[PDB]
DNA sequence: TAGGGTTAGGGTTAGGGTTA
């Protein structure tokens, strides 16, 4: 059995705020598929900034690809040498429609619930 | 303090037992289980026996009999058992004319719409309802019924994770129920709390003894002077509440105790177990449980349909019986005693009642 | 007259009938629906089932407060959860929840008589001729699911199209069915308790194509005007690891189907 | 009768004592448990007859067995400790970690012996135990317990009502001396008499009177199914009426004393024209049902003031029973208790697939299915009344569907038809049950095992026989553990000529006698055939127990009944006797061959308490071995075999002379017996011309010899 | 004299440790 996936806003795993091979899912909206490396760039959107996370997609082949649309990856984290951070996809889905606020509130209210909670022990 | 789980004899007092909660994966995995019966687990203080979880499927097994599922709620992983049910004997259709066989091709429709429905791969989204069982120490959750989620922009999973929270804070999070009440067993030494229970909690003691001796006629200083009886009625609360005179302090207390044997008897009285009867006695009364001859001249006017004419219905109803009884016997006959008569009529195989408020002969 | 109260010592006011005669007393002017009335000194009587209604005697006076509004407006039911139900403070008797259904318990269709309501055959009667004057024949159904919102659990019994809508098929199929189900007469499924289409229901009514959450609207079954207190709780021995044990429990709730949707 | 006395009886010790015949008795465990109940008759000297009777006793003690461990056994652990044990030791042990934890007050406690030899493994054979006595009202102690010094607790969900009867050595109904009287301020029964018995040690066993006679009665029904939501419902009553049947000889006659009938009319269709008109010139004692409330209500109480104690009738348990409390519950007829003897309003919940809770509220009175009485008596084409009315009455009887049901309504004197079509076939039952004597026969099973009467009813020989070895057992100081065939194929061909049949007699009570199978007696330590784990296609049989080893427990009752067989079959022939004495020796010795049936049955049955795989298995090896020596020394003979099974054997003969049949029967009965002198084989039958078709199925003109030594041929088929 | 029919109903169990 695997580790469970928690989630992370990009901006936060852009600044590399997550210990080294811990499991998460995030989310964002792809830019390019370098075909031959097997290599996945998507960016989100943070008022007048914009994150790259690097997905590796060796693991879910065949796949096809939707040019600037959301998407959710949920994997592991490896901080490489040069490459510097990606993502094991071990699931790989795509949404669109989806509204980000509403998102974004309700792991926010979850975060709050769950500190919380943990104010009694 | 070692913390006792509550008696399994309360259990079914809760409304959660027999419902499918819904919980945290990891509250599930690190919630303890009940020593006096294993295989239901427990979490505070509310006894759980069935889950409903939903989450992305991340690991799939196959067995002989039974599948295999990893479910993931962003939170933790349990593993899933969902047995093969037997389709065994596939019915065979006849060449019917044409309706069966539009039922046939629905049926047909129907079984592929199951099968498509029930088919799981990995990544999709899968909810899972059944109850808790622990096998080679570890935790499982069996499968009452499984179907998969139709989601493609996410709004089934962002309503559950944000429905969660309130169902917790509004109902889980909460002490317990209201069930059996709390000391209502007895009331802790006749003392009580309220005079009016404690009149009350007088009534039906005091009814009880005169049943015991089968009391036909009674006087009110003839219960008072009962030393048990007294003894239920001298409290802490009572002495507190016969602050009436000063220079009489036994006078107004045995006032006092004489009013509220008083109020004990009209109350018994307003139940129909005693009656009233005019023969110049203010404390005069009568059992009318043993009133055999009123319980004879009752059957007899049944008997007789309560002077109604035999070619209509045979019986009659309360009301007339009522009148009937009033005006044939006494005029002060209460109501309750003549639903008592009634009933005790009744007990003894008298006559036969073929709806409410309504009964016959033989 | 069906009349709703208004108190401050309940903010759930229960409902009650009042019933006028009139052998002596035609009705007054002002007496409409959505118009506040007061009335006083009137007679109370217990009906045969235990119910509490109003009978309208010579020594009664009515007085008119208000008219009734030019438009009509509407206010949703409230939304709550299926076990405050259980706790004695200040409980709702109409309301809507979110649920979702476990199980069936069984299912009837009928095809009566217009005017005798006895099982009709291909559009005639049983009594035809005899007690029937017409051949008209209307159908019936009835059904009884089990359902569960998260916190308690009850059951729900519908009425007429309402099972139609919480099977979840078009008119079209409706109709079809009903018209196949039209010349046998009559179909008892006793699918708990105590042909093609006694498979093809037990198939239906056993997939998840019906089991799915939908949102009700529910009004109480047993009438607030009733008043029946004779519930101690039962006993039973639910078991779960191969040890059985015994425990008390308390009356299974009883509600009434007014709407059924899907989501 | 006043309600303030009780009519006791002055016996031998000048004490004013109360003496009752005892037939039913009720317990409840969940709400006031240590309670049992007693229902019987006792002698009315002011009425000149029998009452029915209550007497309750409370105060039971609960009976414990601990089995102490040799060696001191750490319970955290697992370790021995380098103790001994001791009596002291344990009883301190107990003290300070049993009660402490159970919350137990009140304990009596002495070391005692008793034996053990059944299946149950971690037991010593012979050990000194502890016994420990204590209420019911503290919580009953785990079933599994082990401590310290003991690795188990005996008796530990033991009913209460069992200990009760068997401390006193009671034998099934039987006269009982009851003292120090205790009257009852609140009857809780409906009995005219009601007793308060304050401790068990108030009664002895009284054998000496003859039971004084009960009251039967015999009932029946119509139901009526509804359409529209497929909903049962009964229409119309009838029953007869004996008030003093004898229980110690055949039917009286006449066998009834008054009969009534009350019908009632469905939800739509209306009576006939003046049927009170019709009924007054008809003059018929039927009355008239106004509702169904109203039919129930007239019949529970004409039930009550009959006051019943057996009651028969026709599957009622299948569907009858059911049928009327679903009809009592849907229609809310008060006092629904009345039907039985408590006063009661908590109803068992119905439907039940096992029907338990249909016969725990049946509690009180007797009650026969005559369907299970014949498959238990003889064998017949078909359970249908019709046809037990035609192989007994040789009478017609209709079936009427709801077709003529519903039309049925149209005038007075159809339903007067159908009513004493009711009436006709209350009284055919009536008497088919009468003719055979079923009661006294079920009372002399019940006196044999000493078991409750009325668990015998319902066809539980597994019960009976599980109390019989509780019986043998605790008159042998043992305890008892708690509670939760071979196809011959011989010389295929077809011979139409005579064929003789013959069938040996008790095979398996014959194998255990000759050779002394017992579970005190047989040890389970060898490799045969049945007993081992599943390592290979390779069992364990017990051999054969060494005869030179003392005789067996079980094989000393069986003995006891053979010799009581031998006893009765020894009176009966003695001439100048009264017919009922003749048909109570016939009765009595037909219980005992039911009970040396059921011997087997005992272990035969999964479900027994005291199942033992191991003997049975031995049994059914004895058994096969058995039949082929039997049929290779009969083979040995020129005497072809053509079928076997068990202990049925027919032999070809080839002949038609009936007199070579009876000689050649009679050489092989002799031939036989010498291997086994305790099995014996009997004359089944002789079939003229036997043709075999397929599996089960035989032709055959049946041999009857007359006393002029010549045969009528009789053709049967299957 | 005012509700319809009033009925209590599903309340078990199923087995890992495997490749061309």
């Amino acid at each position: 059995l695997p580790k469970p996936g928690t989630y992370y806003l990009p901006w936060e795993v852009s600044a590399g705020q997550v210990p080294d091979g811990s499991t998460l899912r995030t989310f964002g909206r792809l830019c390019l598929y370098d075909m031959i490396q097997s290599r996945v760039t998507l960016m989100a959107q943070h008022g007048s900034d914009q994150h790259q996370v690097l997905v590796c997609t060796k693991l879910v082949e065949p796949f096809h690809a939707q040019v600037g649309s959301l998407y959710i990856v949920l994997g592991e984290l490896q901080h490489q040498q040069d490459r510097g951070s990606v993502v094991k996809a071990r699931v790989l889905t795509c949404v669109e429609g989806m509204n980000l606020p509403l998102l974004e509130q309700a792991i926010r209210e979850q975060r709050l619930y769950k500190q919380e909670r943990g104010g009694s022990q | 303090r070692c913390e006792e789980e509550t008696p399994s004899l309360l259990w079914g007092l809760d409304p959660v037992f027999l419902a499918f909660a819904k919980l945290y994966i990891r509250d599930i995995l690190d919630m303890k289980e009940s020593r006096q019966v294993p295989g239901v687990f427990l979490y505070n203080g509310h006894p759980i026996k069935q889950v409903d979880v939903l989450g992305t499927v991340i690991g799939v097994r196959e067995r002989d009999a039974f599948y295999s599922y990893g479910v993931d709620d962003s939170t933790g992983v349990i593993n899933c058992i969902c047995w093969k049910k037997l389709n065994t004997e596939s019915v065979s259709a006849a060449p019917s004319a044409a309706r069966e066989l539009s039922l046939t091709s629905q049926l047909k429709k129907l079984q592929e719409t199951i099968e498509q429905k029930t088919k799981i791969e990995i990544g999709d989204t899968i909810r899972v309802r059944g109850s808790i069982r622990t096998y080679r120490e570890e935790r499982e959750i069996h499968a009452t019924t499984y179907y998969k989620v139709d989601d493609p922009v996410w709004n089934i999973q962002i309503a559950r994770m944000l429905e969660l929270p309130t169902i917790y804070r509004k109902v889980y999070d909460q002490p317990f129920h209201s069930s059996a009440l709390e000391k209502e067993e007895a009331l802790s030494n006749p003392g009580a709390l309220d005079l009016p229970s404690l009149t009350s909690l007088l009534s039906e003691k005091a009814k009880e003894f005169l049943m015991e001796n089968r009391v036909q006629s009674f006087y009110q200083q003839e219960l008072e002077m009962v030393e048990s009886l007294l003894s239920l009625a001298n409290q802490p609360v009572i002495h507190s509440a016969s602050s009436d005179q000063v220079n009489f302090k036994k006078d107004t207390t045995s006032k006092a105790i004489h009013s509220i044997f008083k109020n004990a008897i009209q109350l018994l009285q307003e139940k129909g177990l005693v009656f009233q009867k005019d023969d110049g006695f203010d404390n005069l009364y009568y059992v009318t449980r043993e009133d055999k001859d009123l319980h004879r001249k009752i059957h007899r006017i049944i008997q007789q349909d309560c002077q109604k004419p035999n070619h209509m219905e045979k019986g009659c109803h309360f009301l007339h019986i009522l009148a009937c009884a009033r005006l044939s016997i006494r005029p002060g006959l209460s109501e309750a005693v003549l639903q008592q008569v009634l009933e005790l009529l009744e007990d003894q195989s008298d006559i036969v009642s073929t709806m409410e408020h309504y009964y016959t002969a033989f | 007259l069906t009349v709703a109260l208004e108190t401050a010592e309940c903010e759930f006011p229960p409902h009650l009938d009042v019933y006028i005669e009139d052998p002596h007393l035609p009705p007054s002017l002002g007496l409409l629906p959505g118009a506040r009335v007061h009335f006083s000194q009137l007679e109370k009587r217990v009906s045969r089932s235990h119910n509490v209604y109003c009978c309208f005697r010579s020594s009664t006076y009515v007085q008119v407060l208000s008219f009734p509004p030019e438009t009509t407006i509407s206010v949703p039911l409230p939304h709550i959860y299926l076990a405050e139900l259980l706790q004695g403070g200040q409980s709702p008797f109409q309301a809507t929840a979110s649920c979702h259904i476990v199980s069936v318990f069984s299912l009837q269709l009928f095809w009566v008589c217009a005017y005798c309501t006895s099982i009709c055959r291909q559009g005639k009667c049983t009594r035809l001729g005899s007690t029937c004057p017409t051949q008209t024949a209307i159908s019936q159904a009835i059904i009884r699911l089990l359902v569960e919102d998260g916190t308690a659990e009850a059951v729900v019994t519908c009425r007429n199209h309402h099972v139609a809508a919480a099977l979840g098929l078009c008119p079209r199929e409706w109709a079809s069915l009903l018209d196949f189900v039209q010349v046998p007469g009559r179909v008892v499924l006793q699918f708990a308790g105590p042909e093609p289409m006694t498979m093809f229901l037990w198939t239906l009514c056993t997939s998840p194509s019906v089991l799915r959450p939908i949102v009700l609207s529910f009004e109480l079954e047993r009438k607030p005007s009733k008043i029946v207190p004779l519930e101690p709780p039962r006993l039973q021995r639910f078991q779960c690891g191969e040890l059985p044990f015994l425990t008390h429990v308390n009356p299974r709730l009883r509600l009434s189907c007014l709407s059924i949707r899907e989501s | 009768v006043d309600s303030s006395h009780l009519p006791l009886v002055k016996g031998a010790d000048e004490e004013q004592v109360f003496h009752f015949y005892w037939l039913d008795a009720y317990e409840d465990q969940y709400n006031q448990p240590g309670v049992v109940f007693l229902f019987g008759k006792v002698w009315i000297e002011s009425a000149e007859t029998h009452v029915s009777c209550c007497v309750m006793v409370k105060n039971i003690e609960r009976t414990l067995y601990f089995l102490p461990r040799e060696m001191k056994i750490d319970l955290n652990t697992g370790k021995e400790t380098g103790t001994p044990i001791s009596m002291k030791d344990v009883y301190e042990e107990f003290d300070e970690k049993i009660a402490t934890k159970y919350k137990i007050m009140k304990f009596k406690s002495k070391p005692v012996e008793k034996n053990y030899a059944f299946e149950i493994p971690d037991v010593p054979e012979k050990s000194e135990y502890l016994e420990v006595k204590y209420s019911a009202e503290m919580p009953q102690l785990p079933q599994d317990l082990k401590g310290e010094t003991f690795s188990h607790v005996f008796g530990t969900n033991t009913s209460s009502l069992e200990l009760f009867l068997m401390n006193r050595k009671i034998k099934g109904p039987c006269w009982l001396e009851v003292k120090s009287p205790q009257l009852l301020n609140q009857p809780v029964s409906w009995c005219k008499v009601e007793a308060m018995a304050l401790k068990p040690d108030l009664v002895n066993v009284i054998k000496d009177v003859s039971p004084p006679p009960l009251v039967v009665m015999a009932f029946s029904m119509k139901t009526m199914q509804n359409a529209k939501n497929h909903q049962n419902e009964i229409i119309a009553m009838a029953a007869l009426v004996h008030h003093s049947f004898a229980l110690d000889k055949a039917a009286p006659k006449p066998p009834f004393q008054s009969h009534f009938c009350v019908v009632s009319k469905p939800k739509d269709c209306i009576f006939p024209y003046a049927f009170k008109e019709v009924i007054e010139k008809k003059n018929v004692k039927v009355e008239v049902a106004a509702t169904e409330r109203t039919l129930l209500g007239f019949f529970l109480a004409k039930v009550h003031k009959i006051d019943p104690d057996i009651i028969v009738g026709h599957n009622i348990y299948g569907f009858e029973l059911e049928v009327l409390l679903q009809r009592i519950n849907v229609c809310k007829a008060p006092h629904w208790s009345k039907i039985g003897r408590l006063k009661r309003s908590n109803m068992p919940k119905l439907g039940g697939r096992s029907g338990f809770g249909e016969r725990n509220a049946t509690c009180g009175r007797m009650i026969c299915d005559v369907e299970i009485s014949a498959k238990e008596l003889i064998r017949c084409k078909s359970y249908h009344l019709s046809e037990l009315v035609q192989q007994i009455l040789k009478t017609e009887r209709v079936v009427i569907p709801m077709e003529n049901i519903q039309n049925m309504y149209s005038e007075s004197s159809q339903l007067l038809y159908l009513l004493e079509h009711t009436w006709k076939d209350a009284k055919f039952i009536l008497q088919i049950m009468c003719e055979l004597n079923v009661l006294p026969l079920a009372l002399q099973i019940t006196n044999i095992a000493g078991n409750i009467m009325s668990r015998t009813l319902m066809g539980g020989r597994s019960e009976r026989n599980e109390f019989l070895l509780l019986h043998a057992f605790y008159e042998n100081n043992y305890i008892v553990p708690d509670k939760q065939g071979l196809v011959l194929d011989p010389k295929v061909g077809f011979y139409d000529k005579f064929i003789l049949l013959l069938d040996f007699n008790s095979l398996y009570p014959s194998i255990i006698q000759e050779f002394n199978i017992c579970f005190t007696t047989v040890q389970r330590v060898a490799s045969e055939a049945q007993k081992v784990t599943e390592d290979g296609e390779q069992e364990q049989i017990p051999e054969l127990p060494d005869p030179s080893l003392e005789m067996g427990i079980l094989p000393r009752e069986i003995r006891k009944l053979v010799e009581r067989r031998k006893q009765v079959k020894q009176l009966m022939k003695q001439q100048d006797l009264n017919p009922d004495l003749i048909l109570q020796y016939d009765i009595r010795q037909k219980a005992l061959k039911l009970t040396a049936n059921s011997m087997y049955g005992c272990l035969g049955f999964s479900y027994s308490r005291f199942y033992a795989k191991p003997l049975a298995a031995l049994v059914t090896y004895k058994g096969r071995e058995i039949l082929m020596h039997t049929k290779e020394m009969v083979q040995k003979m020129n005497l072809e075999v053509i079928y076997g099974d068990t202990d049925s054997i027919m032999i070809n003969t080839n002949s038609t002379n009936l007199e070579e049949v009876f000689k050649l029967g009679n050489k092989v009965k002799s031939e036989v017996n010498k291997l086994y002198k305790l099995l014996e084989i009997d004359i089944d039958g002789v079939f003229k011309s036997l043709l075999l078709l397929k599996k089960k199925k035989y032709a055959a003109l049946v041999v009857e010899p007359t006393s002029d030594g010549n045969y009528v041929t009789k053709q049967e088929l299957k």
